[PDB]
C-alpha cells in the first residue's frame, strides 16, 4: 500500500437513518421482545408476579 | 425446557408453600429442653 497515517481513529458514531442503523434496531427490538416474551409468560404463569 | 417452564410455574408455587412451611418448623424448633429444641 506504501501509504504512513500517523493517527488512526475507528469511533462508534452513527447518523439518522443509516443502514447500520436499521440493524442495531432490530438487535435491539429482537432482545427487546425476548425480554417482553420472558416479563409476560412468567407474569402470565405466576399469580400478581412483581 | 418448554415442558419443564410449565412445570416450573407449578414447581415455584410449590416451592413458596415449602418455603412457608420450612420457616414455621424452624419457629417451633426455636420455641430448657425446650428452648434448646425450639
Amino acid at each position: 500500500d506504501q501509504m504512513i497515517v500517523h493517527f488512526s481513529m475507528d469511533g462508534d458514531y452513527i447518523w439518522k437513518e443509516s443502514n447500520e442503523y436499521k440493524t442495531q434496531e432490530e438487535i435491539r427490538d429482537t432482545k427487546k421482545a425476548l425480554i417482553k416474551e420472558a416479563m409476560r409468560k412468567q407474569e402470565s404463569e405466576e399469580p400478581g408476579a412483581n | 425446557q418448554a415442558i419443564y417452564l410449565k412445570e416450573l410455574k407449578q414447581s415455584i408455587k410449590d416451592f413458596t408453600n415449602q418455603v412457608s412451611i420450612f420457616r414455621r418448623d424452624y419457629e417451633k424448633n426455636g420455641p430448657m429442653e425446650r428452648l434448646r429444641r425450639f
